[PDB]
Parts: C-alpha cells; structure tokens; sequence
C-alpha cells in the first residue's frame, strides 16, 4: 500500500 | 482570479512543448498529481503560518505545533483545536482558482485520465471534475465514521456542530461511546484504499501506452514531502514524459532528474492561461469562467 502518511 | 508570472523570465516556450506534445498526440490523456500550491490562490489559510487568524486561535489553544491537529492521539485527548480548523476549512467556505477550472476545461475535451490530489479542499470536485477521475489521497470532509468501531455517520451531524458559540459537545458514537471524525487521513493512519488500486491500474496504464497514444503526466504545486504520496513522481515509467510546474525543483525532480523532465518555475494559475492560450482553448475556458 505504501505505508502511512509520513514525511 | 487575475495572474502574473513570478518572474521577469517567460515561461511561455516551457509550456509551448506541452502543448505541443498534445497536438502531436491528439487521443492521449494526462494524469495530474497536485497540492496545496493550487489552492493558494483561493485565500485558503495555511494552518502552519503565523500571520493567519487560524494559526493564532489553534496557538491560544494549546495546539503544541501545527500539525498535531492532524494526529489522532491527540485530537482523542483534545478534540477542539481539530474542530476549529475545521470550522475555518470547511468546503464550500472558498472557491474554485482558474487551475481547478483547467482540470474541468480538460475532461470537457476528454484529457483528463485522473486527477491524484494531496489537498482535503475538494476544489476539483466543487469545480465539477468528476467523481470516476479524482483520487483524494488524504480524504475530505464528505464522510465520517467512529474512530473506535467504524459505524458509519451522515458529514451533516458534525457540521452542525461549528457552527455553536462556543464549540463544546463533541460528536460521539451511539454504539461504542469513542469520538467521530471526518474522513481527512490523518498523520499516522494509511491512505484509503481505492489510492493504491487506482495507481496500480494507472501504472499498468501508462507502460501500456508507450507501445502502441503518448500519455503525459503534470505534477503542479506541491513539495512531494509526504509520503505515501510523494513516492509516485518515482514510479512514473522511464519513457513516460513528466511536467513540474512548481516555485521550486522538489522531490524526484531534483534527486534524480530525467533527460526528457520539464521543469516550469510559474504559478499555478498563470501555468493555466498559458496552457490554454497555447492549447487554442481560450473560447471554452473564458465561458466555463463566466457561468
Ligand atoms: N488546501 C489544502 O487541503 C491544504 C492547505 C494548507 C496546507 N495543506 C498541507 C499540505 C500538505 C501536503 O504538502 P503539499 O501539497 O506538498 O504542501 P506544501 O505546502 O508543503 O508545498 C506546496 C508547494 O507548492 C509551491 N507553491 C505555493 N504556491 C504556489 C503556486 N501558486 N503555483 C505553483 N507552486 C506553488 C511551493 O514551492 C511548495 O513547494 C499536507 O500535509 C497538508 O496538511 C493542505
Ligand atoms: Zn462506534
């Protein structure tokens, strides 16, 4: 999924 | 809705290969991918500036640094700080800028594949681009559900809480007792899941085309310093032509850039009457300004 909301 | 370019330099030959890119390619489609830079335009205050009336109530109240408010252990222990910006934000406060009203111009003529938006706005949507195109990869106002059990709630019943003097009397689940919020991806949590099933079949999409006609893809006003989202510039194929109109070079433009990239210094809203004035576009485009 691409993981979680990041920076 | 007036522009000016940022600069003394013209970018207008930028944007003439664009343009000419699409009339050499005439059954061919773009996918955009933008921020908050599109907006800014709108009058949409930015939470982590100070010098806006939002940075200071949220400031007066505690917030420890901007985006908190966004962070889901946080708003569990204090949900007022989240609640005014929302009353702040809430769509249908601010209008669509002449870029959202490019998009609209581009499905009008059929070139528009998709729209991937990192902004919770949802000016594409009010501009009328429609629902099949848009991705909001960071969610919107639109839906809510319970924090703790997900039982489903109507976006109205939280609405019509800001507008209360003061806002007390949060929004509570009548099943499990824990806080609803809207639908917004806050920091922490994963993106909903029609983002990652709609890229992989725009990815399939795309190296699809370019054995046959030629696709283009236009990243517009953002820093791509959020992630999951900021990972796409990068997964676009290798012989698939990528546009940056951005203030600056950013992300995978400036890490690792491509022989055939073409980077426009220009705003988004000026970046949008040069198009059309070099697209011939310039008859439906004032009308759509005009209704
Ligand atoms: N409208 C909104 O939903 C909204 C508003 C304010 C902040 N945000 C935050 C923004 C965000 C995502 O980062 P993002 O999109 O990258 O924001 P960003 O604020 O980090 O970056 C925007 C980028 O666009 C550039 N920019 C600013 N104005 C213009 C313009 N007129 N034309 C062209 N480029 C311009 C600028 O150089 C900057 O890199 C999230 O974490 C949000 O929480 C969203
Ligand atoms: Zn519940």
């Amino acid at each position: 999924k691409g993981g979680a909301k990041r920076h | 809705m007036a522009s000016m370019s940022v600069s003394t330099a013209s970018t207008e030959m930028s944007v003439r290969k664009i343009a000419a890119h699409m009339k050499s390619n005439p059954n061919a489609k773009v996918i955009f991918m933008v921020g908050a830079g599109i907006s800014t335009s709108c009058g949409i205050p930015d939470f982590r500036s100070p010098g806006t009336g939002l940075y200071h109530n949220l400031a007066r109240l505690k917030l420890p640094y901007p985006e908190a408010v966004f962070d889901v252990d946080f708003f569990q222990s204090d949900p007022l700080p989240f609640y005014t910006l929302a009353k702040e934000l809430y769509p249908g406060n601010f209008r669509p800028s002449k870029f959202h009203y490019l998009l609209k111009l581009f499905q009008d003529k059929d070139v528009l594949k998709r729209v991937y938006t990192q902004n919770f706005d949802t000016l594409e949507r009010q501009a009328g681009v429609k629902d099949d195109l848009i991705i909001e990869a960071h969610g919107s106002f639109a839906h809510c559900h319970c924090i703790g059990c997900g039982k489903v709630y109507p976006p109205q019943v939280f609405k019509s809480k800001l507008a209360e003097h003061p806002i007390k009397d949060f929004v509570k689940c009548d099943v499990c007792g824990e806080l609803v919020k809207p639908a917004i991806v806050f920091f922490g949590e994963d993106l909903p899941d029609s983002f990652s099933e709609t890229w992989l079949n725009d990815s399939e999409w795309l190296r699809e085309k370019i054995t046959t006609q030629q696709p283009l893809v236009i990243v517009v006003g953002t820093s791509l310093a959020v992630y999951p989202f900021a990972s796409l510039p990068e997964e676009i194929p290798r012989k698939v032509k990528r546009v940056l109109c951005n203030l600056e070079t950013v992300g995978d433009f400036k890490a690792n850039k491509r022989p055939t990239d073409l980077i426009v210094h220009q705003y988004s809203d000026e970046f949008a009457e040069q198009l059309v004035e070099e697209l011939g576009w310039q008859e439906d485009f004032e009308k759509i300004l005009t209704a």
